[PDB]
């Protein structure tokens, strides 16, 4: 039973090592969430300190990438930061080989690409990782794109990943398919983040401060993540209301 | 089973238990830790005395990369050594290339990779030890601690080996008592009884304190071993809280 | 093979009864144009070493940065990298000496005539010159460049061979040393007025004098001195 | 490490077998039948395909017959698609000798450079061996038409008529029976036909389930011709010698 | 060789000459020197042919293979970037000068490169041993907001001005312009002021004038069956 | 590090059989239907979008994939090893063929450079086979109009019309039944319809089917005009409007 | 080396190749062999550089020796020539090229013909009926292309060859101390041991 | 010295009425040295023509190469190589020589076999393409060859006047250039048949 | 070429004019020598104009790929980069370029990379073949703590003789300002700068 240990496939043609990296994924037990808006894409994620000697500044899974592109992952933070160093990299390399800034399909596909090889490459494992890129892209507009261990990626309108991605997936799916349309209807990304934490809270079922979450905000030519202070006045708003 | 035999495989629950062995060989190792303070951190570790013939203050645990950033690492000492090697490399093209000395945090992530890519394959093994490290850049003083995994953080206080866990309730109790700050020469005190303290999981053999810092006011931002009178000073401050 | 952009000029030294001392000027030549006036060109390496270095700047920069890199290594996992196991004036040289050496050989030579001045754990004085061809040597008296012509005759007056070492104060060294920086500026057309001096002493350690500048000059004679012929 | 997972593909058995080279032959029992029988006037190639459907496009197929040069084709049986990595290297061998020598690549050195090949997987690089055994249908001025064959352990052999792939005792001693020296073509031709008519496991020997060839001198004087029979050329000859 | 580009309103317009040289011997009098990169990126080259060509092709098709991966048009700033890094590692030893325009979803563009990689932006440019007959053209002409039609005319009396004065350049002016929002429009042949006069004489010949040795057939055809 | 798996990961088993080339087979069976047929004057390739999520934007995901301006091609099984092998066929189709001759390749030329990167991941050293079964649809001046058939054993077929993936026992008959040599482009596209209809579970329409032909040049997709000898791409894919429109007529 | 004559007639193929060696200052042999025997019907004369002529004509005879062992069968002249041929063609754009001439003289037992090809340092071949190296071709070329004849026998051959080698010692001016003279037909290769 | 000017020798090459013409000189030299008058410069790949001047060596290597490549191309693809296809397989092996090129002027002709089109094409040597209308020429006497061609030909020539035109143009040019001569070949090619044709010329 | 950067109160200017010269031929008369390799990062072009763009542009990607690993790089960094790219392949290399930049930390910094790849920081730079004429103007006329308005004259000023004087300089005057509020493109056109 070797077909278990690495990336060959099994009597069903399945790849065992491929399932088993996808269960890695929910390891951190953190839950995340993307949605677009009309200028903006708005990622946020659970933020969990469970020591009091961590310094909690350093707890972070959502990475700029490069200017324009944010990426939120789920799972083991080594993994993380792996896909984080060589998307990083791959994005400068774009950048000074082809004249313009990566699209975040583009690195998408990459880093899917990269992924794919791990599945088929025995000495390489997969990354037991699910990376959600954002972005407003030039041509594309506001844009999220995840990947997966598989190598699989495809774009989405708005996206959740972690153990309990279903429910906040259904949630999301509720919402659209009463307004109609493929983002949230808003003008200012501030209430776009507003939209994200409350329909977390309602599919969650949890309530957060301000150290419980952690939110990525993509505009035009910009990915920049919100502060304590920033989320808690995104929270006061959501109380006031 | 046969999933613990390799390294880099995934067991059916996620997990790689290659890397979970590796830190059997971080906990059996003796105690390390790790103080933030004010301006700047500070190193200590416990040296358990085998023999009568062991020179006293010759082995030397403790290790300075740079002239900034000190580290020290429970387990198998010479993967420790290894992985110091490696930082030096790292930091030395850092400076090669950005003339800056190599800031803190991006000196942990250089540890962090260099680690996390013994877990990618099976013809290399996890590094059997837990590492704590850190120093002072322009951002001011970083405190990290590096798992077989890879996986880092910043800390407060950190603590590995064998008396771990006696030593994070004492950092623990510091941080509580403490949310303006300590100070270097209050964490080299503090650092020298909470080795004291971790003692009790390593009771059998007696031991040898180590001490080492990094502060801005103390030391400018350099990493100094702590000698003569001042190791001294905290060895009795330790001894007074014991008794 | 390449050529020197910039460049500096003479570095001058002498051996006395205590230490040695080493000077050069703060010039660095973009070819005839007096281009940077500002730079260092003795560095020191702990407190009883200075490297002094003429030729192409550049390379001067490598080089200083390579002795910056040995004082780091040598600490690494030293406890005596402060007390018996510093970086010696002779550890110093022999690495640079390799280098220079190593370089020529590969045919691509730091283009510098270097002189290690300093004193040796044992209070012996230390002196000894390298250059990019990798040939060195030791002398009482030792300079690079225009001071190996004009320097060395006015320094060979005062050390002229072993024996004269302990008859040399470190005033008089001093003294003699100053003078000939004057005479090098009276004649060297790529040196400048503003310069480096650095003592080694065996007893009061390394003293590093910056901005020191050439004074008491004759030019009152130029005067009378009418036409040609 | 690694090595937890290495097959060892090139080792002996206990007997002295190659255990890959034996299970690759097994494979190769289960392909369609190829038969080549060398007459004095030239040589027959005639395969079959491997259960086929009635929407293949077999006008432009090709599994069984390829051409390695004007002089030289085979008969593959096996994995096709490890059939076309050494066919186009045996095609490119002909061209270098024909560029070193500016004359035609005599047909056995062609034969044991490709069997060279398929020797050198057999004893280094622990990698599988090809899953393939060829018959070779060739002319050169020095020994003229010839039949070879080729199997994965780069041994090769010479013949007068041969067969590979499925039911080859059967299909072996047919031909041992009816085969004389002093044969023609068009008597070879229906040979081959007959012996893989009685031989197939199929209910009935049509055109659509057959690849057909033939080398001959039947080329206006003294030069050779290659014809890849096409299907309707294949049904007439089905016809002309009574098989359907 | 004369080549010039003009950005105008909505787009740019490229042209060149029609004449290739071998020394002071005219090898092809009707050379196509206005090069497809992709559908509407468009180069003129100066220099060596064959470097100019296979600059251009190499580019060319790996702006095709990078338009397919990334499922985006292909933009002028990538063939620059792409052709200035194959040449600068050249060190000049592919001895193409280009002048590169094109539209893309960023909008239009007008680059110049040379041999040794350095490139420049401009309005107007002109390349080639013509170069500085068309230039003096289009610093007389050249104005800000010129419409499509003022740029074609601009573009071919700088070419025509390399035509005349330079023995470099000479024959026809072809022209390609890239409009926004549009198909790239390639017009070859655009302009053709130099077409030979009829001859005095005929020379065709009497038939049986050449004194032959030997004739035979050539077989062409491959093996023959039967 | 280093790549220490320089052995064969496929091998024969003492029944003759190559394990992981089944095992892809198997992979491929359960893949979603994709199906291809031949007209006369064209070729149609079509496949269900199997969308993951309603979250998911379906059409970011591209099935049916263009190699060449006249090749096309769709698959069944996994998807990855698919896009992989659109971007190695792509390649190569420049690097050993147009960067040579000046002219895209043929159908089975190009058919053949994907079906020997197929084979070598049957071979090589530390690696699987891919884990799809292609369907390529093209056209060449003097081949005229193909479809063929590519497996995870690199092994290829031409075919007049097929069927992979899931339902393609009852897809394939269904085709027999239909199928003729004198059919046009539309009349293929139709049947293509009403085959795919049978595999398909839940919505069927422009949205939830991707469709792609090969048919006569496209001069509007060109990109240029001037270039008389340049006629434009034969590969055009529908549009979710045109599909729609052939399933009233259905 | 010097001078490097090649006539083909009828039946056989007569090499004519000088004996001297001459190092700068002195003739160091008189009596030196310019030729080897690549198979029992081929013949090979060289000249050019010191070493390299030798060096490369070793070298072609072991592949084509090798090559007569490993399928049992003498090689055409022709492929024998074309072998040659692509050696001094690779050769010429190598690090250092041989610089060697030849002449091949073969007898093909297939087609019963004598043929002899020049091949020059560069890789250009030509069969000839009569060919030379050097300056050899430009003191012998008029009397060959006068008297010549396809049909001539071993022995008019032999004549002719005098002839053109009584003309290289009248007006060349270098002692090339007279030529071995080697046949090569149908019964193999032999020397004529007084010339 | 000059490497394309060593051997000698010209091509050229001229389009008619349905047909193309390509015709050579049979000198082989070494300088000043006649070597060969047999030397013929135009080879053939199924249907396709190749003419090639300069460099002998690399002339007799060329040939090799593209009956190599048009062999296996035949093979795989099942059909014989067209003009417009060669021409650029020409031109892409010549410029992977970019920096060590063969020193050759080869010249394509023929006809497509399913268009009917006749064509003609040139290259320098390293693969840059002229694919004229009218004429290509090629060798040590390209200059008395545009001379001659530029003054003789007119478009839309039958076969055999064609035959005239492009005999006249090679002999005369070939007369007033050392380094060609000494014999004269002929191609006649029309869609199903071709004509070879040797001069008679003065042998100086 | 006339190249500049100068440290004032509130930052760093950068000052270029526009002629890119082939011989006695004017290629560009409107070059744009003011190079961005980062945000307030900067920097002044002359030598080989392949050379120079081609280590700018690897200068570039090293800086954006440390700003996404350790945030905005100092301009001694990014001095640092350019000295590493001169000097390691000095042979091979013409290029003098000039780096200015704006940190909040640092404020206005003046790096010069002269042909060798030495790095020189100094108060205020200028380079090219125009700046020979320029020492003596430059060096009386420069104060430290210059306002903005002084320190535009200032480079105004002397370019517009070293344009006056060099036949490889000319065009307009270029200028990019670097400081706290942000990133300031001037230009001055011929008829300004000659009558001054
Ligand atoms: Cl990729
Ligand atoms: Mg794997
Ligand atoms: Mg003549
Ligand atoms: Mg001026």
């Amino acid at each position: 039973g070797y077909d278990r240990h690495i990336t060959i496939f099994s009597p069903e043609g399945r790849l065992y090592q491929v399932e088993y990296a996808f269960k890695a994924t929910n390891q951190t037990n953190i839950n995340s969430l993307a949605v677009r808006g009309k200028d903006c894409t708005v990622v946020i994620s659970q933020k969990k300190v469970p020591d009091k000697l961590l310094d909690p500044t350093t707890v972070s899974y959502i990475f700029c990438i490069s200017r324009t592109i944010g990426m939120v992952v789920n799972g083991p933070i080594p993994d993380a930061r792996n896909a984080a160093l060589r998307a990083k990299a791959e994005a400068a390399e774009f950048r000074y080989k082809y004249g313009y800034d990566m699209p975040c399909d583009v690195l998408a596909k990459r880093m899917a690409n990269l992924s794919q090889i791990y599945t088929q490459r025995a000495y390489m494992r997969p990354l037991g990782v699910i990376l959600t890129f954002v972005s407003v892209d030039e041509e594309l507009g506001p844009s999220i794109y995840k990947t997966d261990p598989a190598g699989y990626y495809v774009g989405y309108k708005a996206t959740a990943t972690g153990p309990k991605q279903q429910e906040i997936t259904t949630n999301l799916e509720n919402h659209f398919k009463k307004s109609k349309i493929d983002h949230i209807n808003e003008e200012s990304w501030e209430k776009v983040v507003e939209f994200a934490i409350t329909h977390m809270i309602d599919a969650l079922g949890t309530e957060f401060s301000k150290n419980d979450l952690e939110v990525g905000v993509a505009t035009k030519d910009k990915f920049f993540t919100l502060s304590a202070e920033n989320i808690e006045e995104r929270l006061v708003a959501i109380a006031e209301q | 089973t046969g999933y613990d035999l390799s390294n880099s495989v995934f067991s059916p629950d996620g997990r790689n238990f290659q890397v979970e062995y590796a830190v059997k060989a971080v906990e059996n190792g003796t105690t390390s830790i790790g103080i933030k303070c004010n301006d700047g951190v500070v190193f200590a570790v416990e040296k358990l005395i085998t023999s009568k013939l062991l020179v006293p203050q010759k082995n030397v645990k403790i290790q300075v990369v740079d002239r900034h950033i000190g580290c020290v690492y429970s387990g198998l000492i010479p993967d420790g050594r290894h992985l110091v090697n490696r930082g030096r490399e790292e930091a030395a093209s850092f400076k090669k290339l950005y003339k800056t000395p190599i800031p803190i945090p991006a000196f942990a992530d250089r540890l962090g990779q260099y680690v996390q890519a013994h877990t990618l394959y099976n013809s290399v093994r996890p590094f059997g030890v837990s590492t704590i490290f850190g120093g002072v850049d322009k951002n001011g003083a970083h405190l990290y601690m590096l798992e077989p995994s890879g996986s880092y953080w910043g800390y407060k206080g950190a603590a590995t080996g064998k008396g771990r866990q006696s030593a994070k309730a004492e950092l623990e109790k510091l941080v509580d008592h403490h949310p303006e700050g300590l100070s270097a020469r209050e964490a080299v005190k503090q650092a020298a009884k909470i080795i004291y303290l971790a003692h009790e999981d390593n009771k059998e053999k007696d031991f040898e304190l180590e001490i080492s810092w990094c502060s801005l006011s103390e030391t400018n931002g350099l990493h100094k071993f702590v000698k003569g009178d001042l190791l001294q000073e905290a060895i009795d401050f330790a001894q007074k809280e014991i008794n | 093979t390449q050529q020197p952009i910039v460049t500096g000029t003479s570095v001058i030294s002498m051996k006395y009864d205590n230490g040695v001392i080493i000077a050069a000027d703060n010039l660095g030549s973009y070819g005839s144009l007096l281009r940077f006036n500002g730079v260092e060109r003795l560095i020191p390496v702990g407190d009883n070493t200075v490297v002094g270095i003429s030729g192409d700047i550049s390379d001067m920069q490598h080089i200083e940065r390579l002795l910056k890199d040995l004082v780091t290594e040598n600490a690494y996992d030293n406890p005596l990298a402060d007390a018996e196991e510093a970086l010696e004036p002779s550890y110093i040289f022999e690495y640079l000496a390799t280098v220079m050496y190593q370089r020529r050989s590969k045919m691509n030579p730091l283009w510098n005539a270097i002189i290690v001045a300093g004193v040796q754990s044992n209070g012996d004085q230390f002196l000894r010159y390298v250059n990019l061809l990798g040939v060195t040597y030791s002398s009482p008296t030792l300079a690079t460049g225009f001071g190996a012509h004009m320097a060395n005759p006015l320094l060979r007056k005062v050390v002229d061979r072993e024996s004269d070492i302990p008859k040399t104060t470190v005033q008089v060294a001093e003294e003699a040393i100053v003078n000939a920086m004057r005479v090098l500026y009276y004649r060297d057309a790529r040196s400048s007025r503003n310069f480096s001096l650095a003592i080694i002493d065996k007893n009061t350690g390394l003293t590093f004098k910056k901005n020191l500048q050439v004074e008491n000059m004759k030019w009152d004679f130029a005067k009378d001195i009418k036409g040609y012929g | 490490g690694s090595r937890r997972y290495d097959s060892r593909t090139t080792i002996f058995s206990p007997e002295g077998r190659l255990y890959q080279v034996e299970y690759a032959l097994e494979s190769i029992s289960h392909a369609g039948t190829a038969i080549g029988i060398m007459a004095s006037d030239g040589i027959v190639l005639a395969a079959e395909r491997k259960v086929t459907s009635t929407l293949l496009e077999q006008d432009t197929s090709t599994e069984k017959l390829y051409k390695l040069n004007d002089k030289i084709a085979v008969a593959v049986a096996g994995l096709t698609a490890d059939a076309e990595i050494l066919i186009n290297t045996a095609r490119i061998h002909a061209q270098n000798y024909l560029k070193t020598y500016n004359e035609d690549i005599p047909v056995e050195i062609l034969v044991r450079r490709l069997s060279d090949i398929k020797q050198g997987y057999t004893q280094h690089g622990g990698l599988r061996p090809f899953g393939v055994s060829f018959i070779y249908a060739g002319y050169d001025d020095r020994y003229g038409y010839q039949l070879y064959t080729s199997n994965p352990s780069g041994n090769y052999t010479g013949w007068k008529a041969i067969s590979v792939g499925a039911n080859t005792s059967a299909a072996q001693t047919l031909l041992q029976m009816d085969y004389k020296d002093d044969m023609k073509v068009d008597d070879a031709i229906e040979l081959a036909l007959k012996t893989l008519s009685k031989t197939t496991d199929s209910s009935a020997l049509t055109y659509d389930r057959l690849e057909f060839a033939t080398i001959r001198k039947g080329a206006n004087d003294g030069e050779v011709y290659q014809k890849i029979f096409k299907p309707q050329e294949i049904k007439d000859i089905l016809v002309k010698t009574g098989i359907t | 060789t004369t080549i010039v580009g003009v950005k105008f309103n909505n787009g740019v317009v490229i042209a060149a000459d029609t004449r290739s040289t071998q020394g002071p011997i005219v090898a092809d009098k009707n050379c196509a020197k206005l090069h497809r990169i992709s559908p509407k990126i468009w180069c003129a080259g100066a220099g060596t042919a064959a470097d100019t060509e296979a600059v251009t092709q190499l580019i060319g098709s790996n702006i095709e293979l990078h338009s397919l991966y990334t499922s985006r048009e292909p933009r002028v700033v990538s063939a620059l970037q792409m052709l200035k890094q194959h040449l600068f590692k050249y060190q000049g030893h592919i001895g193409a000068y280009l002048i590169v325009a094109g539209v893309d979803p960023t909008g239009s563009h007008l680059f110049s490169i040379d041999a040794h990689g350095s490139t420049d932006v401009g309005y107007y440019l002109s390349l080639g041993s013509g170069s500085l007959a068309a230039m003096a053209v289009l610093e007389s002409h050249w104005k800000q907001d010129l419409t499509k039609e003022e740029a074609i005319k601009l573009a071919s009396d700088a070419i025509q001005a390399g035509i005349w004065n330079d023995l470099g350049s000479g024959s026809n002016v072809d022209v390609c312009v890239m409009e926004i929002g549009k198909d790239a429009e390639y017009l070859r042949n655009y302009l053709t002021p130099n077409v030979r006069e009829e001859k005095q004489k005929s020379y065709k010949f009497p038939r049986g004038t050449t004194a032959v040795l030997k004739e035979s057939i050539v077989n062409i055809c491959d093996i023959q069956e039967e | 590090m280093t790549d220490r798996y320089s052995f064969s990961l496929t091998t024969f088993s003492p029944s003759g059989k190559l394990g992981q080339i089944d095992y892809a087979l198997t992979a491929v069976k359960q893949g979603v239907t994709s199906l291809g047929i031949k007209a006369t004057n064209g070729v149609v390739i079509a496949t269900e979008k199997k969308s993951s999520s309603p979250l998911a934007m379906s059409e970011t995901l591209s099935k049916v994939s263009l190699l060449t301006p006249d090749i096309g091609a769709v698959y069944s099984g996994m998807g990855p090893d698919y896009r992989v092998l659109v971007d190695k066929s792509r390649k190569v189709a420049h690097t050993s063929y147009k960067r040579i001759y000046g002219e895209y390749p043929p159908t089975k030329l190009l058919v053949s450079e994907v079906a020997k990167i197929m084979q070598e991941a049957t071979q090589s050293g530390g690696v699987r086979p891919f884990g799809v079964s292609l369907l390529i649809a093209g056209h060449d001046e003097f081949n005229g109009f193909s479809l063929y058939q590519v497996d995870p054993s690199g092994s290829y077929f031409p075919w007049k019309a097929t069927a992979i993936g899931k339902g393609s026992v009852a897809a394939k008959t269904f085709l027999e039944k239909r199928w003729n040599d004198e059919l046009e482009l539309e009349d293929a596209i139709h049947i293509a319809l009403l085959t795919l209809k049978e595999s398909v579970e839940g919505e069927f329409n422009g949205d939830t089917i991707e469709l792609a032909i090969i048919g006569d040049e496209n001069p509007d997709l060109l990109g240029y005009t001037g270039i008389p000898t340049d006629k434009g791409p034969r590969f055009r894919k529908l549009t979710s409007q045109e599909i729609n429109d052939r399933l009233e007529a259905l | 080396m010097d001078i490097i004559l090649g006539i083909r007639v009828q039946d056989s193929v007569i090499l004519a190749s000088s004996k001297a060696v001459t190092r700068g200052i002195s003739v160091l042999k008189d009596s030196d062999d310019k030729t080897r025997q690549l198979s029992p019907h081929t013949l090979m004369s060289f000249a050019g550089e010191a070493g390299d002529t030798v060096q490369f004509a070793e070298y072609i005879q072991a592949n084509i020796q090798l090559y007569s062992i490993r399928e049992d069968y003498e090689l055409s002249p022709q492929a024998v020539s074309s072998f040659v041929r692509q050696e001094l063609a690779k050769s010429i754009r190598s690090r250092r090229p041989y610089q060697v001439n030849v002449l091949i003289g073969g007898y093909d037992k297939k087609k019963n013909k004598p043929e002899l090809y020049q091949i020059d340092y560069l890789g250009t071949k030509v069969e000839l009926p009569y060919g030379a190296h050097g300056y050899s071709g430009f003191y012998t070329f008029s009397l060959l292309d006068h008297h010549y004849r396809p049909d001539m026998t071993t022995e008019e051959g032999l004549d002719l060859l005098k002839l053109c080698v009584q003309e290289l010692e009248k007006r060349m001016p270098m002692d090339f101390k007279g030529v071995i003279v080697k046949i090569v037909d149908k019964d193999g290769i032999r020397q004529v041991d007084d010339f | 010295s000059d490497p394309s000017s060593i051997n000698g020798g010209i091509v050229v090459a001229m389009t008619g009425k349905d047909c193309v013409a390509i015709a050579c000189d049979l000198r082989l030299g070494s300088q000043s040295l006649g070597v060969s008058n047999k030397f013929e410069k135009i080879f053939h790949y199924g249907h396709v023509f190749l003419g090639i001047t300069g460099l002998a060596t690399d002339v007799t290597t060329l040939n090799e190469m593209f009956r190599y490549k048009t062999n296996l191309y035949k093979l795989k693809e099942e059909r014989a190589i067209e003009p417009e296809t060669f021409t650029q397989l020409v031109s892409s092996s010549l410029y992977e020589r970019r920096f060590g090129p063969y020193f050759v002027g080869p010249v394509v002709a023929g006809i497509n076999s399913k268009s009917g089109k006749p064509f003609i094409a040139g290259f320098d040597l390293i693969g840059c393409i002229d694919e004229a209308k009218d004429f290509i020429v090629s060798g040590t006497a390209s200059d008395q060859l545009f001379g001659m061609c530029e003054s003789l030909y007119e478009p839309n020539l039958e076969p055999e006047d064609l035959f005239e035109t492009i005999s006249q143009a090679l002999l005369n040019a070939a007369d007033r250039d050392a380094l060609s001569g000494w014999g004269a070949v002929v191609y006649i090619i029309k869609k199903d048949e071709v004509v070879k044709r040797y001069l008679k010329m003065r042998q100086d | 070429t006339s190249i500049m950067a100068v440290t004032f109160k509130d930052g760093v200017i950068l000052g270029a004019d526009s002629r890119t010269t082939t011989g006695a031929y004017i290629a560009n008369r409107v070059t744009d020598k003011l190079t961005r390799v980062h945000d307030k990062i900067w920097c002044c072009r002359s030598g080989s104009a392949a050379d120079t763009q081609a280590i700018a542009d690897i200068v570039q990607y090293h800086l954006e790929l440390y700003t996404s690993q350790y945030g905005t790089p100092s301009t001694e960094t990014a001095a640092s980069v350019f000295k590493e790219l001169c000097y390691e392949n000095k042979d091979n290399l013409t290029a003098g370029i000039i780096v200015a930049g704006y940190d909040d930390k640092n404020k206005g910094e003046v790096y010069t990379i002269p042909l060798g790849g030495s790095v020189h920081k100094l108060p205020y730079a200028i380079a090219g073949s125009g700046s020979t004429f320029i020492y003596g103007y430059c060096d009386k006329n420069f104060r430290e703590n210059m306002s903005k308005e002084e320190t535009v004259d200032f480079i105004k000023h002397s370019l517009s003789q070293a344009i006056k004087w060099d036949g490889s300089s000319g065009g307009v005057i270029r200028m990019v300002v670097l400081t706290a509020a942000g990133v300031e493109r001037l230009i001055f056109y011929p008829d300004e700068y000659e009558q001054l």
